[PDB]
């Protein structure tokens, strides 16, 4: 599903800005 | 057409008003920019680390005098200056100083000392809607469009005073007492009456502009607010890969799937914020806002009540008190170590 494909991004957590 | 006399003369009568108010309200903002050391540390008591970033830590604290308790951001002025972030710094304090809005945050006192700097802001207890969004997983629509349509005022009030945000997303935004929206970090936000070029923001909220190395608008502030209703509403944002670069590769494709719940207004109104061509999307246009103020998705939305916020949120979160931070992740807590030389100081005098 998508939200697995979510899940394996790995992104899951809270996220950066970039530098 | 699609209005009939009564309510195209409510809906034009309201975006004259609207008018109004910012216009007073940008007057306001300049008057304040022009003419802004208002408390010390000793004055607070220090509870507990609320949150962390490169900069330093925001700590809930109690003003002694009062018993109030806010949220400190404390910032390692050496730190900052490794970080080449002394402009962002002083400009975050500078617009939290200036703006007014019901879903900005306050700021009440501001002060520094050898080492650090420190912003004083109201305590906003409910958390981040990034914990609530994960730990509930997706928000309905109407829980979505409740948050939605303060993000779209508060962009409408920050986009009148030419300030770009650039960095929406669930994690700076914080849940308030009566389940309402603050926001509270500005450290990308610039006065941008035409276009900017720096390269900024998070990967997955990033507008193809940016992304593209162009010169860019506040237009990529109205692509952010589709992300993040995509991402409310879904539960996942639209753009996500492994690494950045593969998330860049899809947001700048012009493509964007949908899930099968989303209801077909969600998905127009989608493809309209996230609309590469900038000719197309949704804020940019002629008729500004209004597009996206007047889409159908928003149709049962009482823009004036929200401003008023006198919507009964569709979630509130736990409240045991003043000063309770159960709605907060517990993070390690170093010591505010202060110097007994004065570090960079001619780089924050002005702070
Ligand atoms: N103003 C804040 N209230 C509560 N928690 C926070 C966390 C980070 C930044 C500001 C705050």
């Amino acid at each position: 599903t998508t939200y697995a494909d979510f899940i394996a991004s790995g992104r899951t957590g809270r996220r950066n800005a970039i530098h | 057409g699609h209005m009939g006399n009564a309510a195209a003369a409510k809906k034009g009568s309201e975006q004259e008003s609207v008018k109004e108010f910012l216009a007073k309200a940008k007057e306001e903002f300049l008057k304040k920019w022009e003419s802004p050391n208002t408390a010390q540390l000793d004055h607070f008591d220090r509870i507990k680390t609320l949150g962390t970033g490169s900069f330093g830590r925001v700590m809930l604290v109690k003003h002694k005098e009062t018993g109030n308790h806010y949220a400190m951001k404390i910032l390692d002025k050496q730190k900052v200056v490794k970080l080449k972030q002394i402009e962002h710094t002083l400009n975050e304090k500078r617009i939290l100083q200036a703006v007014n809005f019901p879903f900005l945050v306050k700021l009440e006192f501001s002060f520094k000392d050898n080492s650090n700097l420190y912003m004083v802001m109201e305590y906003v207890p409910g958390g981040e809607m990034f914990s609530h969004l994960r730990r509930i997983g997706r928000f309905s629509e109407p829980h979505a469009r409740f948050y939605a349509a303060q993000i779209v005022l508060t962009f409408e009030y920050l986009h009148s005073l030419d300030l770009i945000y650039r960095d929406l997303k669930p994690e700076n935004l914080l849940i308030d007492q009566q389940g309402y929206i603050q926001v509270t970090d500005f450290g990308f936000a610039k006065r941008v009456k035409g276009r900017t070029w720096t390269l900024c923001g998070t990967p997955e909220y990033l507008a193809p502009e940016i992304i593209l190395s162009k010169g860019y608008n506040k237009a990529v502030d109205w692509w952010a607010l589709g992300v993040l209703i995509y991402e409310m509403a879904a539960g996942y944002p639209p753009f996500f890969a492994d690494q950045p670069i593969q998330i860049y590769e899809k947001i700048v494709s012009g493509k964007v799937r949908f899930p099968s719940h989303f209801s077909s207004d969600l998905k127009d109104l989608l493809r309209n914020l996230l609309q590469v061509d900038l000719t197309k999307r949704f804020g940019n246009l002629k008729n500004g806002v209004n597009d996206i103020k007047n889409h159908k998705w928003f149709a049962t939305t009482d823009w004036i009540a929200i401003y008023q916020r006198k919507v009964e949120a569709p979630f509130i979160p736990k409240f045991k008190g003043p000063g309770d931070t159960s709605n907060f992740d517990d993070y390690e807590e170093e010591e505010i170590r202060v110097s007994i030389n004065e570090k960079c100081g001619k780089e924050f005098t002005e702070f």
